[PDB]
DNA sequence: GGATTGCGTGAGAACTG
DNA sequence: AGTTCTCACGCAAT
């Protein structure tokens, strides 16, 4: 009964599936001790236990998402250089001014509308896409400065969205 | 008794983890240590050193997929749990092939070694076979267009990309 | 009554039909 | 019946 039921799949097969459990944590422990700068400078032995006891320090020093908006913002801005812009339904006046608008300060986005920051050739490709719950279109925004084609696209069982007054388009922009 | 002095530390880091309380403690012992390492590196996403002498989450729904050089993930979109049938913490740190097709694993491997400093090809774009949650067919061919970076044993090549459907 | 990483197996949840 | 796992106290090693 212990031929292949306890020796080949009871110990061997298990030993292969329960030994790595102790090598991955030590790996992570060694993989986590390095990140902690206050644990590597120890007399030839970062203690594999204090690697976590003091690790709570940085775990303490540093709810929605473990990353911060400025991170994701800089993250997406680093992803494909995407800035967030929120204009009105038809008014054309931009509501939000994105802090990663490095495709050009708020001089043109504060008063002038989006139509002012694009090329007039968008006479139709910039109004039809305005008011499919989500719009996909590649308008011609300018700010040499006229060739930064920006491809924009924006908008379980949930009806509305408890948030500020946002009946308009909120999309991104990436050099495509 | 020292073999129990750890859980007193784990319940801390588990509670010291940026995730909702609804399913916070659903993390296994290796899940916390896995997520415990996938967050501190975020601390140094950009700058946690100094040697050299909000509500902005509207873009995630209007769509961010991070990748490393050792064939594992660094950060999964905070909205990659609705367009895809899984959660962020479940694979926020595990290898990418665990969610990529078989014959297609060689494609992602070549986008880093044979590719690589803002020059050809700093920003790549291609299709591939991705996994699916089931009301699904088990794979989706997203369009991964990444922008290579130098995220900070010297630094290695990172990947700041955003994948979308086909 | 005393402590270090690390090696087994089994009580039992929890994903298996 | 079924299964993989996570989690548990116990053991020979420093």
């Amino acid at each position: 009964q212990s031929s292949a039921d306890k020796e080949r799949l009871a110990r061997e097969n298990h030993s292969e599936i329960e030994r790595r459990r102790r090598n991955k944590m030590t790996a992570y422990i060694t993989e986590l001790s390095d990140m902690v700068p206050t644990c590597s400078a120890l007399a030839r032995k970062p203690d594999k236990l204090t690697i976590l006891r003091m690790a709570v320090s940085h775990m303490k020093s540093l709810k929605p998402s473990f990353l911060t908006d400025q991170e994701l913002k800089h993250l997406i801005l680093e992803a494909a250089d995407g800035f967030l812009f929120i204009v009105s339904c038809e008014t054309g006046r931009v509501v939000y001014v994105s802090d990663s608008v490095t495709p050009q300060p708020q001089s043109e986005w504060f008063g002038s509308t989006l139509y002012d920051q694009v090329h007039p050739d968008d006479v139709d490709k910039l109004r039809e896409q305005l008011s499919g719950s989500r719009r996909s279109f590649i308008c011609r925004m300018r700010c040499e400065p006229h060739f930064v084609v920006v491809h924009c696209t924006g908008y379980d069982d949930d009806p509305e969205a408890g948030q500020g007054s946002k009946f308009c388009l909120v999309a991104i922009g990436r050099l495509q | 008794r020292h073999r129990d002095r750890l859980n007193t530390e784990l319940d801390r880091l588990a509670s010291l983890l940026p995730f909702p309380q609804d399913v916070i403690n659903k993390l296994d012992k290796l899940s916390v240590l896995r997520l415990s390492v996938s967050y501190l590196r975020a601390k140094s996403f950009f700058d946690v050193a100094l040697k050299s002498t909000q509500e902005g989450e509207f873009l995630l729904q209007a769509l961010v997929l991070v990748v490393t050089a050792d064939a594992l993930v660094f950060y999964a979109s905070s909205t990659i749990q609705d367009y895809l049938g899984f959660q962020q913490s479940d694979v926020i740190h595990q290898s990418v092939y665990e969610l990529i097709h078989t014959e297609d694993r060689a494609e992602f491997q070549r986008q880093l070694h044979w590719a690589l400093d803002q020059l050809p090809p700093e920003n790549a774009s291609f299709m591939e076979r991705c996994f699916r949650c089931d009301n699904s067919s088990g794979f989706l061919a997203m369009n991964f267009q990444g922008r290579l970076k130098y995220l900070h044993l010297p630094p290695q090549l990172a990947l700041f990309a955003i994948a979308t459907p086909l």
